[PDB]
DNA sequence: CCGGCACTGGAACAGGATGTATATATCTGACACGTGCCTGGAGACTAGGGAGTAATCCCCTTGGCGGTTAAAACGCGGGGGACAGCGCGTACGTGCGTTTAAGCGGTGCTAGAGCTGTCTACGACCAATTGAGCGGCCTCGGCACCGGGATTCTCCAGGGGATCGGGC
DNA sequence: GCCCGATCCCCTGGAGAATCCCGGTGCCGAGGCCGCTCAATTGGTCGTAGACAGCTCTAGCACCGCTTAAACGCACGTACGCGCTGTCCCCCGCGTTTTAACCGCCAAGGGGATTACTCCCTAGTCTCCAGGCACGTGTCAGATATATACATCCTGTTCCAGTGCCGG
């Protein structure tokens, strides 16, 4: 240990841990071996998937007027785009309540 | 007593502040991005598991990790991911 | 003459009262005490954590408002506007349940 | 006229002559019925048999209803009854003598299996001597039943705008054979007539002499 | 051993509670069959979620019910849940 | 001169409840091989250009194409009794669908 | 060699005798333009599975294994063919 | 070794192997440890099922005067048990055909 | 020939337990492959329940007693109450014997 | 027989009461920072086996040809079913007044979940040795078709007979 | 008045039929029989995972009292299911003729699938040390509470089109 310690998360320029993230598929029944390369591809994964949900949900609480988020942003984010709505298609968000959907036979003529 | 509890909430707020600087969020808000981590982790887990066992291999590497994304995520999102991460794979190396 | 609204307006307006609101819409004392006697038939004299029955609430009202949404679409297609004890039955058993 | 008109070869089924044979099939691809040994008749006249209203003849060793099964009605013959009277000018007719009832097996149609080339130089023969032949009727693609030499008393019938029976055709066997059905209960005294659609490669030379209201037409429009 | 048996506590969720869900649902008019038959569609649904709640709870050699028992007999059946854990 | 007769023939409806009982008990393919099996080649050469396939390969997309179109026309089936008809029309399709999930 | 006009070698009789084994008597006649597409979207969830499972064995031949294993990932397990 | 052999299907009294049950759980990702009453227990189950099935594909081979299961008995079976037909709901079974039935408004009335 | 290599199955196991329910009748080549899956799809689901229960309690051990809570919940009401019996009663009779 | 002092539904249009949106004030409880410390990650070697790369063998996917027959396409007709217009009467919605439990403050008691410490029985690892199970090769042998003698039943037949109109 | 040569309801020498029955030929699939190899049983040694026995101390159950928001009846009138009748046009059952799926061949070559040899990348041990977790604390964002100010729904009161049916 005669250098500096240098982060694994650092070298490749991102800020999920590379070094947590090893131990987990190691420690978890997925294969006898692990490679080297594998936790540097899915820390960059979960880390995209993250800043996209929170860049809905930011721009959702502008509309109120407000400055922080809760769990009703991330409803009105998820369920009015059409890739998010396919990927968690089948998932409940506590205190999150419906959208605004009225059928137009109903509507007083 | 009052062992540890580990999560991901410091690195959800690292986040959070370089796409709005001025915002904050709540509890109830970091337990559920914490649940949605860890779900998407263990369906793209449990799939490049079965991959090489069906090829009958002993190791799991990002070639696996790569095919086991196109087959999970829709649409762009697996066109966006795809070249996110051959970027870090790519800066890692040369160091 | 106390100005007697139409009927169909006092409906309509709680419609999207109730679309806005995110709350939960039963009681909880009453709630509790069903769950604590459906589970007498499975263990006796069983306890349960102050949040284990707050998460059951959850899910039952997210069935319930989403077999709703469904019954509602089948009463359009045989030109209606009420909904039967028929129009349940149809929902269920095109989605597999029974 | 107290003569007898030419004698015919009585017969009681078909016998085939041209090139086609028949379908008797194995009793594996007959259809089953749904009843059951239950009330009164079963696969009665009033009952809901689904080898009855598709016009299929059950068959005694398949049915589930056994034996007493009252679907077996074109190998029992409890035919119809007393034979030709003299009509006025029409050629023979019929008529019966025990009341019948609403929609009941009259008598079959039989005769002899001829093919369509077969036919037709029979009747290209047959017209140049001038017999006046009054005895065909087709069923199916390339088949045809004759009664002209041989048949039965089916073949003193005639032609009326307002007749009491008609020509179906039911699957007996895994063969399909032809059946006259009553329309309506008759009590007994009346001549048994029905309506045939023909095809005349020629020319209709008949005018429909039986006497109703709409009955004028010809023999050959409607 | 104060564990006095509860009854007919099916008919503690009022016809005005299921007017409110049916009103979040889109429902304009209702007819006066279905709060009946509303109350059997919950209890055939409450009992499947019990039931493995109690079989995870049982498997542990413990006595009381957690609240991660309730998340993993839900996501057992399709129905997964954020927020409470996990 | 001389006429041919002709008896009467089905009323509407019976032979389509013959069908009805000859299909539901056999248990052949209902689709012709070299109309499916083009189909199956035209679509495939969007994704990845010059590839083979197996003879069990193309034999095994038969068999659960049909088993679900067979699924699908008796979801439709109990819409339109419900709607009080007889005819199936285009508009049950989809709604089978939406409640069902798939759109 | 491209192609095309290969999705009308599925007629109309092919469709009604799929529809008596599922049991119904009368037909609109604009069904059959509606089958079609229903049925030319099911393949092709399909057939994208299958072939990204044979890319990644650096194949050049669809196996009958393929087909099963993008079935099972759908919810439609099959019996009978390995 | 030095005394004869016996299996382990023997000592319990199974036609199943409690050998080959044992080195496909020890190789297939499931665990560190495998305990030594765990393949001796899911054999024991994976027959049952087994028998379950083949008695009553053998009871609608019979009423065809036929002596020879094919995939349409093992279809029948199955569609008309209460309890497999839940256990395998989303199961589709090669060369099996569906089950007869006709709705009652369809049938002709007079 | 190259002497191709061997592949296991089912198959004579299968073809043993029917002589016992029905001493007489035979079963073809295709209805053989039909059950090979079907007990290839059952062994997977039991394993891959109890290698969770095992996780969610923090052990590192799959026992007999892993095996009868992955039955009580993957198999339906009467069908999961005789399987557990013949399981108990082919290991007492093995732990002793 | 269309025009006529006075006649009848139809159309519009502000104008109330009620419900929905504002602009300040006050104010509590949870979010966003700091500090100390322990455990989990990083730097530097070392020894063995899993996978990349080249090469040979033969299976099976593709391509063209002829020919026979069953299924698909096209055009007539006729009766049954989908869709619209009316009318009657039963049940669900809107509002008002009276009764019954949900909810919010506490208080006290104890059951049971979580942590710490020994200590023995159980599963992994390795070596020598024999039989259970898979691949290839013969037999028998229960069914589907073809003769065949051919047995109950049918039936064509010119004849055996009781009758007759005259014959005698 | 007796009787003669034809003269019509039975009648059986063949013959013929159909098909109950009993038995020759020929088969695609399944069932048994020896060589052979590699995977399961026997036998020991050992060290970590799990099973009991305390011991602290948080949180789930039980009771009491009060204030008010929600559930429960009860009546009226109005819109909305549900049945009936008439009409017309589109989907079903027929014949003809045209097209291409199926089946049996034969030929050439891409690529799937073993087998051998040699690096190089992942596991496994020691050290060292800094990033992340629990604990403690202050201040500011969002949740009510008033008061006023409009938007929104329903109807009374006017007002054109056309004129009720009288009538010369
Ligand atoms: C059907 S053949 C039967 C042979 C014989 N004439 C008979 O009646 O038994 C009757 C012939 O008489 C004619 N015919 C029968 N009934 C008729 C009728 N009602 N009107 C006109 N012609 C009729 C037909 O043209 C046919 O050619
Ligand atoms: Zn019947
Ligand atoms: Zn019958
Ligand atoms: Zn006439």
């Amino acid at each position: 240990t005669r250098a500096k310690a240098k982060t694994r998360s650092s070298r490749a320029g991102l800020q999920f841990p590379v070094g947590r993230v090893h131990r987990l598929l190691r420690k978890g029944n997925y294969a006898e071996r692990v490679g080297a390369g594998a936790p540097v591809y899915l820390a960059a994964v979960l880390e995209y998937l993250t800043a996209e949900i929170l860049e809905l949900a930011g721009n959702a609480a502008r509309d109120n007027k407000k400055t922080r988020i809760i769990p009703r942003h991330l409803q009105l984010a998820v369920r009015n785009d059409e890739e998010l709505n396919k990927l968690l298609g089948r998932v409940t968000i506590a205190q999150g309540g419906v959208l605004p959907n009225i059928q137009s036979v109903l509507l007083p003529k | 007593r009052k062992t540890r509890k580990e999560s991901y909430a410091i690195y959800v707020y690292k986040v959070l502040k370089q796409v709005h600087p001025d915002t904050g969020i709540s509890s109830k808000a970091m337990s559920i991005m914490n649940s949605f981590v860890n779900d998407v982790f263990e369906r793209i887990a449990g799939e490049a598991s079965r991959l090489a066992h069906y090829n009958k291999r002993s190791t799991i590497t990002s070639r696996e990790i790569q095919t086991a994304v196109r087959l999970l995520l829709p649409g762009e999102l697996a066109k966006h991911a795809v070249s996110e991460g051959t970027k870090a794979v790519t800066k890692y190396t040369s160091a | 003459k106390p100005h007697r609204y139409r009927p169909g307006t006092v409906a309509l307006r709680e419609i999207r009262r109730y679309q806005k609101s995110t709350e939960l819409l039963i009681r909880k004392l009453p709630f509790q005490r069903l769950v604590r006697e459906i589970a007498q038939d499975f263990k006796t004299d069983l306890r349960f954590q102050s949040s284990a029955v707050l998460a059951l609430q959850e899910a039952s009202e997210a069935y319930l408002v989403g077999l709703f949404e469904d019954t509602n679409l089948c009463g359009i297609h045989a030109k209606r506007v009420t909904i039967l004890p028929k129009d349940i039955q149809l929902a269920r058993r095109i989605r597999g349940e029974r | 006229n107290s003569r007898k008109p030419p004698p015919y070869k009585h017969i009681k089924a078909n016998k085939v002559i041209g090139k086609v044979q028949i379908q008797v099939a194995d009793l594996s691809e007959i259809p089953r019925c749904n009843c059951k040994p239950a009330d009164e008749n079963p696969c009665g006249l009033e009952s809901e048999c689904l080898n009855r209203m598709l016009q299929y003849e059950c068959h005694p060793q398949v049915c589930p209803a056994g034996d007493r099964c009252q679907n077996q009605c074109f190998t029992k013959r409890l035919y119809p009854d007393a034979e030709i009277i003299k009509t006025e000018r029409r050629g023979w007719g019929l008529r019966t003598k025990r009341s019948i009832k609403k929609g009941e097996f009259v008598n079959e149609y039989v005769g002899e299996l001829i093919d369509k080339e077969e036919c037709r130089l029979r009747i290209k023969r047959a017209h140049e001597n001038s017999v006046t032949n009054f005895y065909m009727l087709t069923v199916t693609k390339d088949r045809i039943i004759d009664a002209g030499p041989k048949g039965n008393y089916s073949r003193f019938m005639n032609h009326s705008c307002n007749p009491n029976c008609e020509a179906q055709k039911w699957t007996v066997n895994g063969d399909v054979r032809v059946g006259l059905f009553a329309l309506c209960d008759i009590p007994a005294g009346m001549e048994l007539t029905f309506n045939y659609n023909l095809d005349c490669l020629g020319n209709g030379r008949t005018e429909c002499h039986c006497g109703a209201d709409n009955c004028s037409g010809f023999l050959g429009v409607r | 051993r104060h564990r006095k048996v509860l009854r007919d506590n099916i008919q503690g969720i009022t016809k005005p509670a299921i007017r409110r869900l049916a009103r979040r649902g889109g429902v304009k008019r209702i007819s006066g069959l279905i709060y009946e038959e509303t109350r059997g569609v919950l209890k055939v649904f409450l009992e499947n979620v019990i039931r493995d709640a109690v079989t995870y709870t049982e498997h542990a050699k413990r006595k009381t019910v957690t609240a991660m028992d309730v998340v993993y007999a839900l996501k057992r059946q399709g129905r997964t849940l954020y927020g409470f854990g996990g």
